[PDB]
């Protein structure tokens, strides 16, 4: 199986001898920038820049030419954010906890949080979502010690179906 | 018409929340590459409105879907003065689908 | 012959619920029928259906789009039409399933429920409302504010050796379906320990 990455709308990254050409709207193919290649040489993936705009047309073709995958959406398709930089917490007085963090610089992401008790396995994280850039955890006793992690999901109906959530802040 | 006098704020709402998931429930995983784009909000509405709500051969029944009943409800609710075969009506879903990202993608 | 409604969305699959009823009981339903016209899918209006003191239909024809007219009609002539949105009057559903288990490692009690529009398609995300007091006696209800669906009590915060009440509620939280609490869940009872 072949997979496709955005990354942060900055780099379109793709992974599988296959060779990829690739263009922009409807402008003359062109080969991949960057191929990923293994120690005998036979192609491993390809890295090419990403369009805010434009349609991306990708197609990868076996040794001989042969049509083996063929894609054509905005890159944006793919898109996977670059985890919140920094995530701040802030106790308010009614014993709820304010999570915040910066903004990324475009438009379209749900940010999810995650919290358990410090003491607490990996199967005890409690989730919650919202849009940019904070959200409150309520109900937390203010003597217990929680740990926190967030990443930066793209909206469905935003990007499609095809995005996929950023890795966890620490 | 000219879609720039719209409400996108409501109608981004509407999509979000419904037309959206009654767009993906009739396209059941099935997915096309797209054939046209666009760069601005009420440059995307009218490629929407068009392949909307315009009858297609093979697929005469579009604009009766419920999605495309919802999308006509949502501009005329939201917009100033605003006026077969299974396969093609997936095919024009998805487009219609794609349309809306680039619309939620694009600036006002 | 004023009256409420509410509607709660994906009650029963894919389709929708509006529930309306008359604020003065003491009333007479004698032949009198509530009809809800425009913003539907299908169909130009719907005609409730009764089932004891107040009217109800379930369908996958809302629009969820723009603003009805709920009118109380006797025969042809409506007695009193009030125009409004199903989405601005979404009832969430009640959570099921309330649960307190006590841990006396953590020294608290662990609230657990079930949260139904997790699973719907529309609105996935509601706010909840957990209520508890002592079973006997009369007391302010404390109020737990949640978007998840566990919770903790410290111990400390309850009278030991007693017995406590508790239930939970929900309404919507989206930037675009509005509406009311739900119904409180049935209410579970724990025992506190010795501290």
């Amino acid at each position: 199986d072949v997979t496709v990455v955005c990354h942060d709308l900055e780099t379109v990254e793709v992974t599988w001898q296959l060779s990829l050409e690739f263009r922009y709207g409807t402008g003359a193919l062109q080969p991949c920038p960057r191929y990923f290649l293994s120690g005998a040489g036979v192609t491993s993936g390809c890295i090419l820049p990403a369009a805010r705009a434009g349609l991306l047309e990708l197609a990868l073709r076996d040794g001989g030419g042969a049509m083996v995958f063929k894609a054509r959406q905005r890159a944006s398709a793919w898109l996977k954010p670059r985890p919140p930089w920094n995530v701040t917490l802030l106790w308010t007085p009614d014993g709820d906890v304010t999570v915040s963090w910066p903004a990324h610089s475009y438009l379209g992401l749900d940010y999810e949080v995650q919290h358990r008790e410090s003491n607490d396995d990996e199967d005890a994280w409690q989730t919650t979502s919202g849009p940019c850039c904070d959200l409150t955890v309520g109900g937390l006793d203010p003597v217990r010690c929680y740990d926190f992690r967030v990443r930066a999901s793209p909206r469905a109906a935003h990007y499609g179906l095809e995005a996929q959530p950023s890795e966890w802040t620490a | 018409y000219n879609f720039s006098n719209c409400n996108f704020t409501s109608i981004t709402k509407i999509y979000c929340n419904i037309i959206f998931h009654d767009l993906t429930g009739d396209l059941k995983g099935a997915k096309f590459e797209q054939i046209e784009d666009c760069e601005s909000k009420p440059a995307c509405l009218l490629k929407i409105e068009y392949y909307t709500l315009n009858p297609i051969p093979g697929c005469p029944s579009l604009p009766d879907k419920t999605f495309a009943r919802r999308t006509r409800e949502a501009l005329n609710d939201h917009c100033p003065g605003y006026p077969e075969v299974q396969n093609i009506c997936l095919q024009q879903t998805s487009q219609i689908l794609r349309l809306w990202y680039s619309f939620m993608q694009s600036p006002e | 012959h004023s009256f409420w409604c509410h509607s709660q969305l994906e009650v029963d699959g894919s389709q929708h619920l509006l529930t309306c009823a008359f604020n003065d009981s003491d009333i007479n339903t004698a032949n009198l029928e509530f009809q809800i016209c425009g913003a539907l899918l299908r169909v130009k209006c719907l005609t409730l259906n009764k089932l004891q003191d107040i009217y109800f239909i379930k369908t996958s024809e809302f629009l969820l789009i723009g603003s009805s007219n709920i009118c109380v009609k006797l025969g042809q002539k409506n007695l009193t039409c009030k125009n409004m949105a199903i989405n601005t009057i979404v009832k969430a559903e009640a959570p099921s399933d309330l649960k307190v288990v006590y841990r006396k490692e953590a020294n608290d009690f662990l609230v657990t429920f079930n949260a139904p529009h997790l699973k719907k398609k529309y609105l996935k995300k509601v706010k909840h409302d957990v209520a508890y007091r002592p079973a006997r006696g009369e007391s302010n209800w404390t109020h737990v504010s949640l978007f998840h669906t566990r919770t903790t009590i410290p111990q400390r915060k309850l009278r030991p050796k007693a017995m406590y009440e508790i239930k939970v509620r929900s309404i919507p939280h989206n930037d675009y379906f509005k509406g009311f609490w739900s119904e409180w869940s049935p209410s579970s009872t724990f025992e506190t320990p010795e501290p």
